[PDB]
C-alpha cells in the first residue's frame, strides 16, 4: 500500500 | 464508458512546423486533486511512450518541444517544432473516471505536393496457375495524399467478392504513399474470363487511373 | 530504471489460453501497479485491467471479466496475465505497463487453427519498369523480402501480409530502370524461417 506511484493513475481500481 | 475523442484522425505538418493535437473528454476528467488526462507517442514496430501526464507534466526524459495544455474536457498537446524522431502516432488518455480509457489516436505525418498513383497490373503467374489458383495483383505506388479507392472490373462488370488490400506508412525517403490490391480466383474462374480491370481513383485526377489487360493477348 | 521484460511470442489455437508474463526491473515492485493494455495490429489501445502487487488487488473490465486472471509473483518480481478460451479476435499485441508511466515491448498473441505452412513464391513480371512477386499461404508470419539480396533497395516497397483462411498473404514491388531489364537480372528472396524455407525467383519477361 502506501507507497504507490501516481503519475498517471490516481489509485488502485480496485475500489 | 467515457469517450475520448481526439482529432485530427491524421494531421499532416512539414518539419519544422508545429503541431496542435487535440483530445476532447466525454465529461470532466478530473479527479478530487488532479486531472489525468495523458498523452502518448508511440512508433511503428514499438510500445507506446509516456510524453505528458496530468495534462501537463513532462514525462522524464522528454524535450521542452512537447506542451501539453487544457482543462476539463478539452486538452491541447503542442509540438513546437516537429522533428524527425517525432513523426509517428499519438495518443491521449484518461484516468480520473473509470474504466481507464484512449483516444483513437493522431497520425502525425509529413507534408508534400500531391503525387500521382503509379497503378501495375499483374496476370496470374504461370506458376501459379499450373498450381490451381490465379491471382491478379495491382499494383498502386507512390501517390499523395494518402486517401485512395480501388475498383475491380472483370469483363466489364465490377468485381469485390475475392479482392484483398494492402497499404503501406508514408514513405521514409519521398514521404509517399502506396498501397497493393490482389483479386483472387479459381484457375477455373479466371480462366472463364476475358478481361480484367482495376481502377484507382484518386484526388490527384478526375478520370480514375485504369489499367486493364486480356487474356487473349 | 524502471524495465519491463514480457514473454515471447505466443502460437496457440481457439479454445485454449494462455499465461503471459510480465518481469519488472529497476523499481520496488509493490510500488507500481501493472497495467495490462492491447492493442489489436493497427488499432487503437484498449485497456484490459490491473494488478497492484502491493495488496493484490485487481480490475477486470467487462469483456475480460471471466476470461482474463492476472497474477504476480513478488518473489521474482513477475507479474502474469491469463486469457482464457482464446479466439482469433484475441490476436493482438498485449502490453503490459507500470501503470502508463513505462511500457514493455509487449506480446504478441497469435490464435489460430493454422499448421506451419511454407509460402508458395510467384514473379510478377510485365522511362521505368516495375516489377514484383507475391507470397501466398504461409503461416505464421513473418515473411522477408529483397531484391537482388538486397542490392536493390531504393525503389523497393514491400507490402503488409493479409490472413485469407489462415493463411498469410503479401506481396512486394520493385521499380528499376527499364534499360537495366530484362537486360540485367532482377530477383526477388523470399524467406520463411518458420518453416525452415527459401525461395530466390529470377523476374523474366513473359
Amino acid at each position: 500500500k502506501l507507497g504507490l506511484i501516481t503519475n498517471t493513475i490516481a489509485g488502485v481500481a480496485g475500489l | 464508458d467515457i469517450v475520448l475523442t481526439q482529432s485530427p484522425a491524421s494531421l499532416a505538418v512539414s518539419l519544422g512546423q508545429r503541431a496542435t493535437i487535440s483530445c476532447r473528454a466525454s465529461k470532466s476528467v478530473s479527479t478530487s486533486g488532479y486531472s489525468y488526462m495523458h498523452w502518448n507517442q508511440q512508433k511503428p514496430g514499438q510500445p507506446p511512450r509516456l510524453l505528458i501526464y496530468l495534462v501537463s507534466n513532462l514525462e522524464s526524459g522528454v524535450p521542452a518541444r512537447f506542451s501539453g495544455s487544457g482543462s476539463g474536457t478539452d486538452f491541447t498537446l503542442n509540438i513546437a517544432p516537429v522533428e524527425e524522431e517525432d513523426a509517428a502516432t499519438y495518443y491521449c488518455q484518461h484516468i480520473a473516471e473509470l474504466t481507464r480509457t484512449f483516444g483513437g489516436g493522431t497520425k502525425l505525418e509529413i507534408k508534400r505536393a500531391d503525387a500521382a498513383p503509379t497503378v501495375s497490373i499483374f496476370p496470374p503467374s504461370s506458376e501459379q496457375l499450373t498450381s490451381g489458383g490465379a491471382s491478379v495483383v495491382c499494383f498502386l505506388n507512390n501517390f499523395y495524399p494518402k486517401d485512395i479507392n480501388v475498383k475491380w472490373k472483370i469483363d466489364g462488370s465490377e468485381r469485390q467478392n475475392g479482392v484483398l488490400n494492402s497499404w503501406t506508412d508514408q514513405d521514409s525517403k519521398d514521404s509517399t504513399y502506396s498501397m497493393s490490391s490482389t483479386l483472387t480466383l479459381t484457375k477455373d474462374e479466371y480462366e472463364r474470363h476475358n478481361s480484367y480491370t482495376c481502377e484507382a481513383t484518386h484526388k490527384t485526377s478526375t478520370s480514375p487511373i485504369v489499367k486493364s489487360f486480356n487474356r487473349n493477348e | 530504471q524502471v524495465q519491463l521484460q514480457q514473454s515471447g511470442p505466443e502460437l496457440v489455437k481457439p479454445g485454449a489460453s494462455v499465461k503471459m508474463s510480465c518481469k519488472a526491473s529497476g523499481y520496488t515492485f509493490t510500488d507500481y501497479v501493472i497495467s495490462w493494455v492491447k492493442q489489436r495490429t493497427g488499432q487503437g489501445l484498449e485497456w484490459i485491467g490491473e494488478f497492484y502487487p502491493g495488496t493484490d488487488s485487481t480490475y477486470y473490465t467487462e469483456n475480460f471479466k471471466g476470461r482474463a486472471t492476472l497474477t504476480a509473483d513478488k518473489s521474482s518480481k513477475t507479474a502474469y496475465m491469463q486469457l482464457s478460451s482464446l479466439t482469433s479476435e484475441d490476436s493482438a499485441v498485449y502490453f503490459c505497463a507500470t501503470a502508463f508511466d513505462y511500457w514493455g515491448q509487449g506480446t504478441t498473441l497469435t490464435v489460430s487453427s493454422a499448421a506451419t505452412t511454407p509460402p508458395s513464391v510467384y514473379p510478377l513480371a510485365p522511362s521505368m519498369v516495375t516489377l514484383g512477386c507475391l507470397v501466398k499461404g504461409y503461416f505464421p508470419e513473418p515473411v522477408t523480402v529483397t531484391w537482388n539480396s538486397g542490392s536493390l533497395s531504393s525503389g523497393v516497397h514491400t507490402f503488409p501480409a493479409v490472413l485469407q483462411s489462415d493463411l498469410y498473404t503479401l506481396s512486394s514491388s520493385v521499380t528499376v530502370p527499364s534499360s537495366t531489364w530484362p537486360s540485367e537480372t532482377v530477383t526477388c528472396n523470399v524467406a520463411h524461417p518458420a518453416s525452415s524455407t527459401k525461395v530466390d525467383k529470377k523476374i523474366v519477361p513473359r
